[PDB]
């Protein structure tokens, strides 16, 4: 018999992104080649099958630094991290291949899906 | 607010 | 020029609630009289003006235990904590006064609004 | 997916 506030989930995510911008309560740095990205482990796990696996691991859960595979593109990761915190994906002709490869590695199935559909339309 |  | 995934914010919140149920990465216990509630500080801040103020404080941000005012009803807090993590509010005739008082203390304006409207309709 |  609950009632539901339609905008609540979006409002929560907006405040989680505000916390990220201000670097409040961030508990991990994701290292992608020469670049560093601060984030909240809980948000990363909530969005990515890879981070969900990493941070449920009894040893990796306590690491403050995670290094991604050297093949991962920093811009692709940046675009996906922005998506995690906003629901918005900056998908462009010049970045789609890097975004799709990063989304496959991060196990973000909905992003992979759409990248596949956008590539298929251009061929 | 809505009835879900 | 971004595209947006409609269900993303709801999916994030569902996984944050799964983390709470499994007690993964919870970093605070909220003590309400004889009862204890484990939660994620980031979610509490994202939902409540009171917790936002508490956890941006340079000393309180590092506390693992927060004790609420003894006038706060544990069931009212439980209902509001469930709302924070799900967007669903278990508002009933028998609990509405406790829910509204707890929402005023926690500074959760949308919940206060609706409690006010539901009480006005019954008078 | 939508155009926001
Ligand atoms: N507890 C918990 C919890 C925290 N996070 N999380 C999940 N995170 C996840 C796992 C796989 C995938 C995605 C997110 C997006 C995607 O494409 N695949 C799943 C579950 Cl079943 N549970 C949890
Ligand atoms: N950074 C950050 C950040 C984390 N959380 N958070 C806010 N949390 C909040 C503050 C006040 C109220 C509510 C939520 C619900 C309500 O009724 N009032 C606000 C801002 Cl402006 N910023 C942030
Ligand atoms: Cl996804
Ligand atoms: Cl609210």
């Amino acid at each position: 018999s609950c009632i539901q506030f339609t905008r609540h989930a979006s409002d929560v995510l907006l405040n989680l992104n505000r916390l990220r911008s201000r670097d409040i309560l961030t508990d991990v740095v994701i290292v992608v080649s020469r670049e560093q990205f601060r984030a909240h482990k809980t948000v990363l796990m909530a969005c990515s099958g890879l981070f969900y696996s990493i941070f449920t691991d009894q040893l990796k859960c306590n690491l403050s630094v995670i290094n991604l595979d050297p093949e991962i593109n920093p811009e692709g990761f940046c675009i996906l991290l922005d998506f995690m915190y906003t629901s918005r994906l900056n998908l462009r002709e010049g970045n789609i291949m890097a975004v799709m490869a990063t989304a496959m590695y991060l196990q973000m199935e909905h992003v992979v899906d759409t990248c596949r559909k956008f590539i298929k339309a251009s061929e | 607010w809505v009835i879900p």
